[PDB]
RNA sequence: UUAGCUAGUAGGUGGGGUAACGGCUCACCUAGGCGACGAUCCCUAGCUGGUCUGAGAGGAUGACCAGCCACACUGGAACU
RNA sequence: UACCCGCAGAAGAAGCACCGGCUAACUCCGUGCCAGCAGCCGCGGUAAUACGGAGGGUGCAAGCGUUAAUCGGAAUUACUGGGCGUAAAGCGCACGCAGGCGGUUUGUUAAGUCAGAUGUGAAAUCCCCGGGCUCAACCUGGGAACUGCAUCUGAUACUGG
């Protein structure tokens, strides 16, 4: 009941008195429809193996996130080093409107409809990350009242 | 940056001029082979890519590709030339289009034909 | 001198007038002073073809102004309709 | 005009790139 | 009732004319930054009651001269 | 020099917040004092007081639910540079109606929302997130 | 202007049956529905995240018959009528007259039912109708006209349709050969394969 | 990388002229007037409703249709 | 003329681009840094999914490609919406006119500001709800819009005097 999403798979490498030591990055999104998203980056000597590894990070450090319906809350920025990403919520219907990394994570959380832009940067690694934190910042009304100290209907 | 200083002096559009200049914003032109030869490409590459000195008929003096396996072009034959810049080429910003004018189709050629003035074989 | 008339405003073969006060000077589909209603001869049964804007045509009337032939014919037709 | 013909780029000394050895590394290969 | 602009005048130099400056704080078209432009007028005015530096209100006439189309209609803090 | 008083009082507000501090206090003026008013209210600042004669200062008590602050963001919309009047239809809503824009209109300042109940449009002094 | 060329070769495409067949004889029968078509068929390349979409947007397109330009056209409408856009769209291409005859069991196929619209075979209201493209309204009775009414294929559609699942929102008569559209139909009404949502974000690039 | 420009020039008086106000024009008097909120000079260009693009703000544009302007072999001029 | 009815018989009616990545679609043969391709990265020097042909596929379709040109993507002139220690970017330092901005209280004014009304903002176009051509385009009724300008009547927190 995890859907996982191999966002991007990247091969660096390693000079050595010999060579090239190469390897393989790999950066993976898991969710589980609702809320919770996590994203996780592996790296092994071969792209299977990395990959594994990029699931299980995910799959601990997992992170919950507020949505109204099958949406987001309101417009949302996140940042994360070069990557400033806007994304902003929508009707029923519109899908997911946003870019390569960022629509994959936002995909697993299980948002249905988002208008989302990527500034900056779209190193996907970033991307995704700045994406998580716009997410993880978002607060609900409910949320927003109890902080307030009022009720959900005095703030509409 | 500042609001008061754009207002004093305001934001200049970045003016883009034209890769294919000879052209004066026209889809195709008519030029006339003033001469016809091959030329080597720059590296890494190597060819003897056949090229023509062009004088078109706005004035402008060019030198246009020319396509596809073999051509006919002599001096004084009069073509028609499309812009594109080949990449290798030093100078070349334009090619002759193909089963225009005087310049022929490609022989035998049978895959985008419509690329290289091809007419489609009867069977 | 203004005059109210008819301005062919449709398709080809299906024409559609706009019955327009007008400076005579003036070309039929171009500048006009006010438009006082329409008038369709294509048109199907059970809806308005023709809707005049009575009162202001009248105005016009007064102030001094001519009634093409065809706009005093829907004009009568309205009035035999009322 | 035979010194001027063996001048011309057409006839200089090509060598072929190595795959292998020192220039091998190629960053992107010819295909995915 | 009428139609009616003030402004400093900026000279009285030429005779049974001046010239009124009139500003106006027009918001910017593009950045939303309130501009103080500035409109000069040449205004005529019989019997040279004007002085430099002196605020003044004046209304639009028919014209007096070429560039004289304006006609003052009182004087205020005429102070040097 | 200062030139803002409100965007002063603002940006204090946001260090206080960063910094855990109980409270922040600053010299009063009749402006901040109603942005205050307001803020608490809404319910951003959990009480103000004014103290002093000659020389007034404010002193804002500031809200913390479950440790973080209650004010996450602060801006100044209007400012004396550049300044923003909006008319009532061209209100904004702040985080989607959760967050509240302070704005200055005729009968007061007031929260966006209140200016819109009342039919009128005004000065955009602050966005409060 | 219409496919022409094979039909099942593109439900193997698709993976999915898409119907382009009457129905009498299990599609396995027919085709390796499974194994996509070509030389390279037997080979399954992971698909792109465009590339998914893409298909999902001819599979829907390929089930109506419709081409490109028309569905475009009909994407863009949905997109300007109020309310879900995938939904709308959805709709729109129901409302398609040989889309509605087909339902209705008229034509064994959607192919069929549009050449029987095509042949001025299918009144709407009383009114020979010859677009396939037409949109049948709410309370729009769309029958078979009396010439049309003795061909021996409409009485086998007929039969084929009463195998099939009956749609909820028409309502048709065996014995008259004419079926009243009562509304446009609900997303839970159609197919629940179809990502619309795909199709919109595709043309949304 | 155009900084100064202007003597009917800016204003006044009085004649003349216009369908009409007016340096429109003439005579005399005053010495002004415009200009870094870009005058003057140079290059380009018919203007608008609109069109295309754009999430918008903008950008580009001004075929067709409609409004306005100017022109009618080139340069002048009047007559009716 | 539109439209309708009858007649015959699948009969008269499918192409263009692409298939290395971006980009949907892969194999064999020939050639072998040639011939050629190319929008960018690049491909080709004898096992080429990149050249040419074939088979197979993909995308559009009475069109399909190329060229030109504009906006987009380009937050790559950034008003919305960027920056300047090292990436391009802080005058060598000051004084200072014009300009921009301006602590705090009360009164007043009402210029900015806001509200409402009036006049105007041509028609068409755009958008909304409808109607008419079998449908559509197209035509079309009514609305909304034309973010503005001017005037009048208020409001007076903020800015200005
Ligand atoms: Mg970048
Ligand atoms: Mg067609
Ligand atoms: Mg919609
Ligand atoms: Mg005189
Ligand atoms: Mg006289
Ligand atoms: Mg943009
Ligand atoms: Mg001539
Ligand atoms: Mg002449
Ligand atoms: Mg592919
Ligand atoms: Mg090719
Ligand atoms: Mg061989
Ligand atoms: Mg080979
Ligand atoms: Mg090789
Ligand atoms: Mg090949
Ligand atoms: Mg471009
Ligand atoms: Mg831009
Ligand atoms: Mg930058
Ligand atoms: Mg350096
Ligand atoms: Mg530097
Ligand atoms: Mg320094
Ligand atoms: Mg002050
Ligand atoms: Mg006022
Ligand atoms: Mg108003
Ligand atoms: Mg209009
Ligand atoms: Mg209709
Ligand atoms: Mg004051
Ligand atoms: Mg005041």
């Amino acid at each position: 009941e995890l859907q996982e999403k191999l966002i991007a798979v990247n091969r660096v490498s390693k000079t050595v008195k010999g060579g090239r030591i190469f390897s393989f990055t790999a950066l993976t999104v898991v969710g589980d429809g609702n809320g919770r998203v996590g994203f996780g980056y592996g790296k092994a000597r071969e792209v299977p193996a990395a990959i594994q590894k990029a699931m299980e990070k995910a799959r601990r450090n997992m992170i919950n996130v507020a949505l109204n319906n099958g949406t987001l809350q309101h417009p949302v920025k996140g940042v994360h080093t070069g990557s400033r990403v806007f994304m902003q919520p929508a009707s029923e219907g519109t899908g997911i409107i946003a870019g390569g990394a960022m629509r994959a994570v936002l995909e697993v959380a299980g948002v249905h409809n988002v208008l989302a832009k990527a500034y900056g940067s779209t190193n996907p690694i970033n991307v995704v990350r700045a994406t998580i934190d716009g997410l993880e910042n978002m607060n609900s009304p409910e949320m927003v009242a109890a902080k307030r100290g009022k009720s959900v209907e005095e703030i509409l | 940056a500042t609001v008061n200083q754009l207002v004093r002096k305001p934001r200049a559009r970045k003016v883009a001029k034209s890769n294919v200049p000879a052209l004066e914003a026209c889809p195709q032109k008519r030029g006339v082979c003033t001469r016809v030869y091959t030329t080597t490409p720059k590296k890494p590459n190597s060819a003897l890519r056949k090229v023509c000195r062009v004088r078109l008929t706005n004035g402008f003096e060019v030198t246009s590709y020319i396509g596809g396996e073999g051509h006919n072009l002599q001096e004084h034959s009069v073509i028609l030339i499309r812009g594109g810049r080949v990449k290798d080429l030093p100078g070349v910003r334009y090619h002759t289009v193909r089963g225009a004018l005087d310049c022929s189709g490609v022989k035998d050629r049978k895959q985008a034909r419509s690329k290289y003035g091809v007419k489609r074989p009867k069977a | 001198m203004v005059t109210i008339r008819l301005a062919r405003h449709g398709a080809k073969k299906r024409p559609f007038y706009q019955v327009v006060v007008a400076d005579s000077r003036n070309a039929r589909n171009g500048r006009f002073i006010e438009r006082v209603g329409f008038f369709n001869p294509i048109a199907s049964e059970k809806e308005e073809g023709t809707r005049l804007d009575l009162d202001r045509i009248a105005h016009w009337v007064g102030q001094g102004a001519t009634i093409s032939d065809r706009v005093a014919a829907l004009i009568k037709e309205v009035n035999k309709a009322a | 005009a035979i010194e001027t013909l063996l001048h011309d780029p057409l006839f200089r000394q090509r060598v072929e790139k190595n795959k292998k050895g020192k220039g091998s590394y190629m960053r992107k290969g010819k295909h995915g | 009732k009428i139609r009616t602009l003030q402004g400093r005048v900026v000279s009285d130099k030429m005779e049974k004319s001046i010239v009124v400056a009139i500003e106006r704080f027009v918001k910017h078209p593009i950045y939303g930054k309130f501009i103080k432009r500035t409109t000069k007028l040449h205004v005529h005015d019989e019997n040279n009651e004007c002085g430099i530096g002196d605020v003044v209100e004046i209304r639009e006439c028919r014209p007096l001269s070429k560039t004289k189309s304006w006609t003052l209609v009182r004087v205020v803090e005429k102070a040097v | 020099s200062m030139q803002d008083p409100i965007a002063d009082m603002l940006t204090r507000i946001r260090n206080g917040q960063a910094a855990n501090k109980a409270a922040v206090t600053m010299p009063s003026s009749k402006l901040k004092v109603a942005i205050a008013n307001v803020l608490k209210e809404e319910g951003f600042i959990e009480d103000f007081k004014v103290e002093g004669d000659t020389k007034p200062e404010l002193e804002l008590t500031l809200k913390y639910f479950q440790g973080k602050a209650v004010v996450e963001s602060i801006q100044r919309v209007s400012r004396p540079g550049l300044r923003i009047y909006k008319r009532k239809d061209e209100l904004p809503k702040v985080m989607a109606g959760l967050g509240i824009a302070v704005v200055s209109t005729s009968k007061g300042v007031m929260t966006d929302r209140a200016a819109r109940q009342a039919g009128l449009g005004g000065e955009i002094i602050c966005y409060v997130a | 202007a219409r496919y022409l060329g094979p039909k099942l070769k593109l439900s193997r495409r698709e993976g999915t049956d898409l119907f382009l067949k009457s129905g009498v004889r299990a599609i396995d029968t027919k085709c390796k529905i499974e194994q996509a078509p070509g030389q390279h068929g037997a080979r399954k390349p992971r698909l792109s995240d465009y590339g998914v979409q893409l298909r999902e947007k001819q599979k829907v397109r390929r089930i109506y018959g419709v081409l490109e330009r028309q569905f475009r056209n009909y994407y863009k409408e949905a997109a300007r009528l109020k309310g879900n856009t995938g939904e709308n769209l959805l709709a729109l291409l129901e409302g398609r007259l040989d889309n509605v005859v087909y339902r209705m069991g008229f034509g064994a196929t959607r192919a069929e039912a549009r050449q029987l619209v095509s042949h001025k075979a299918i009144m709407v209201n009383g009114r020979v109708v010859n677009i396939a493209s037409y949109q049948v309204s709410p309370n729009d009775v769309v029958s078979i006209r009396e010439k049309a009414k003795k061909q021996s294929r409409v009485k086998a559609a007929l039969e084929l349709a009463e195998q099939r699942e009956k749609p909820t929102w028409l309502e048709v008569d065996a014995g008259k050969m004419e079926g009243t559209f009562k509304r446009k139909p609900e997303r839970s009404d159609l197919s629940a394969d179809i990502n619309e949502h795909l199709i919109v974000e595709l043309y949304s690039k």
